[PDB]
């Protein structure tokens, strides 16, 4: 769409507050735990598709968005009645599922492995799925990532270096491994339709100011980007 | 109290003529709605990934439609109604022939939604 | 959530254009 | 050999009246033709898998129609043209808008097969 | 030889085709 | 859809439609050349075979020769034709008996399920495990190496040389040594994997034409297996029995 490409800020969040929060029924306005899933919707809205649209409006971590269309709307002023903090106190201890991938890149740290479902809803995302009960978080990434591409990372994977996230109420963690061979034979295991190298260049928002479908990809590309420039000035 | 009714509106008119200039009122609301489409040429009901709240609105130029903003998408749905016929009520579900012939199945959250809003329209566009 | 497609109502005849070939 | 055709066109519409009686005559014939259709919705042309010999009829009530002789199953297909602007001529193909507002397309082997039959079919 | 593959098909003159579902 | 278009047609009416609808309107590029015009009167045979007789079963049973045979009386367009081009057209129904290919049909416990293989191209239809013989190969040897290779089982265990249908199909000479005691456990997977789509299990009697009750559809399908169904019935009567 282009609905967003010259909203303004504000109007971003007029329309992220009819959309998930201002209408929703008695009962799920009535609980701050609903409240909470109806702005982790909401922001990952604003982060997956209306920054693809206009990367100059800002990338935000979950609680400062949720304080920033907190403060757009009086009507759910009432939540934080007698305390302020009540809202983001409880954004910032939820339990969210851990979800554990990778982020495999090329020898050249120019192409990345993505994959797609079914649907024609479905967008590229990265390999990344829901941990089991007493797996590691490594062992999950590992597990996730040979169930949806076929390829076993558990030699290559580096515990140390992964993209936190905080997004759509999931505590999402992408490690990231590089020098992956084009030549690698994907195929899945499983719901997967296709595994693809995409060009980071070509994802949106990766280009400074270049404005089709993707899934929880494009809030990576900016913590990514920096990954990649410290690797590549090191070398 | 009312006065956050008419602020509520006026937000909800607000967003929807940011999308829609040519919306002029909201006739009533939905919480929630799944919207699914009949494809003519399997004969069977397939669901699309269209879901989020329901406005029934008035254009300037006085026809009646209604918008959903997608919760899953930045692509929404705003079909207009044309005539009663069009619209009918089954079971739990409004089944709505667009102007292009496409049926389209709307399934609300509310049942108490469900039989309102059919009745609004039809006093809508008599 | 919502009812799978499955269980919605058969539309009108009227509504559903006949099959390509006779 | 002149012999050769009146054998060969009275099979042809014996075999044509024998699936669909009110057969009168063949206008013309074309030696292969595919079917396509448009899949409204999906926007997008379908492969029919009906595929074989073109035969332009004339009906007992003098209508003007075509019926084509599946080769791939024994399911044929058999249209009537209303109106000249029912059929165009679009970059070496036929698209026919049928009485029950389906949009088909032909695709002929033969060029001079294609433009020849669409002439004719500007008449009547 | 076989015949072309639908996706050459030119597209149908738009007033005999309806609209696709949302604009 | 075309499934009662031959239920109340009789035989020449059917000659009839096979030559309107194969042989007598080609384009003239096509009539010149003789390995197109055989094509046309093999096809006209299989859509008799797979079509015309899943409706109206009267109509006899016919191979390609004998088809050719009484297609070429009834029309007598085609006689001329058959005359001239006398040699071509017989090295096109017998190119075959040069070309023996060996197979198995591996059956369950119960021989009531047999193992039957798929190719994605074309219409390739159901068939059992089979490919041509050899210079350094025996009969059972052939059966064996293509029975794995498509279905990556090891029969040497359990194969019998005395065993076998031994059919003559277009020429082509046919052996497909009988197997049974197969578990249906047995977990199917292709060496040349990048020709056969599918391997599966089949109830013998859901087979098209292997009982009197018709559920006759898809005979076009399994045109393959059919010759072998009214043998392989006996031979698994006879074997019940001991
Ligand atoms: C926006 N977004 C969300 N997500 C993921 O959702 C998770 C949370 O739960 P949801 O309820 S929001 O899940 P959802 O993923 O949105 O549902 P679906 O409609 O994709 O799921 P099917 O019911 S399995 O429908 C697809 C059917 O198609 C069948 N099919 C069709 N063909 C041609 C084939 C074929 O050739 N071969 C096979 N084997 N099947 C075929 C298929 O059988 C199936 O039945 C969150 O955690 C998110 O993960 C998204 N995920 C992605 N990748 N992109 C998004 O935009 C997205
Ligand atoms: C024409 N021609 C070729 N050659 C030389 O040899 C090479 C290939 O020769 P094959 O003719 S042995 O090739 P193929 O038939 O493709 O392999 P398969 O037997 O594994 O395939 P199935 O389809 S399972 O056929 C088995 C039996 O059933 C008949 N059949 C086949 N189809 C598709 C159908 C069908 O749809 N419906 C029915 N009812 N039956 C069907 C099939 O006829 C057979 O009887 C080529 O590369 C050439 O080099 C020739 N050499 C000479 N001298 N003359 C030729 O005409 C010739």
């Amino acid at each position: 769409s282009m609905s967003f490409t010259n909203a303004t800020f504000s109007q971003v969040l007029d329309d992220l507050s009819a959309r998930f929060i201002l209408n929703l029924p008695a009962e799920e306005q009535s609980s701050v735990e609903r409240l909470c899933f109806q702005i982790e919707q909401a922001h990952w809205f604003y982060e997956d598709f209306i920054r693809a649209q206009n990367d100059q409006l800002p990338s935000l971590g979950l609680r400062v968005f949720s304080a920033k269309l907190f403060a757009h709307c009086p009507l759910l002023w009432k939540w934080s009645k007698v305390h302020e903090e009540a809202f983001d106190d409880f954004l910032r201890y939820k339990t969210r599922i851990p979800v554990r991938g990778a982020i495999m890149l090329d020898m050249s740290m120019q192409q990345c492995v993505l994959v797609k479902g079914w649907k024609a809803s479905s967008g590229w995302g990265f390999p990344k799925g829901k941990i089991d009960k007493d797996e590691s978080d490594v062992d999950c990434a590992i597990r996730e990532v040979y169930e949806e591409t076929g390829f076993d990372c558990s030699s290559r994977i580096n515990p140390n270096e992964f993209i936190d996230m905080t997004i759509r109420g999931q505590n999402v963690r992408l490690y990231i491994i590089p020098g992956i061979s084009l030549d690698t034979r994907f195929e899945s295991r499983t719901e997967i339709s296709k595994i693809e190298w995409h060009n980071l260049m070509d994802l949106p928002t990766f280009k400074k100011n270049k404005p089709n479908k993707f899934y929880m990809v494009i809030p990576f590309l900016a913590p990514l980007k920096k990954w990649i420039k410290k690797r590549n000035i090191a070398n | 109290m009312e006065d956050e009714n008419i602020l509520r509106n006026a937000v909800n008119l607000q967003v929807l003529k940011f999308h829609y200039p040519e919306i002029e009122s909201i006739i009533d609301i939905a919480s929630h709605v799944a919207v699914y489409q009949f494809d003519v040429g399997s004969q069977k009901w397939l669901k699309t990934s269209i879901e989020g709240t329901f406005f029934l609105v008035k254009d300037q130029r006085a026809r009646v439609g209604y918008v959903i903003l997608n919760r899953n998408s930045p692509e929404n749905l705003y079909l207009f109604i044309n005539h009663p016929s069009n619209v009918h009520l089954v079971d739990r579900y409004l089944i709505h022939r667009t102007e292009n012939q496409h049926v389209v199945g709307l399934w609300m959250f509310d049942p108490n939604d469900m039989s309102r809003i059919f009745n609004i329209v039809k006093e809508s566009l008599l | 959530e919502p009812p799978s497609p499955s269980v919605l109502p058969k539309p009108p005849s009227h509504w559903v254009p006949v099959s390509f070939n006779p």
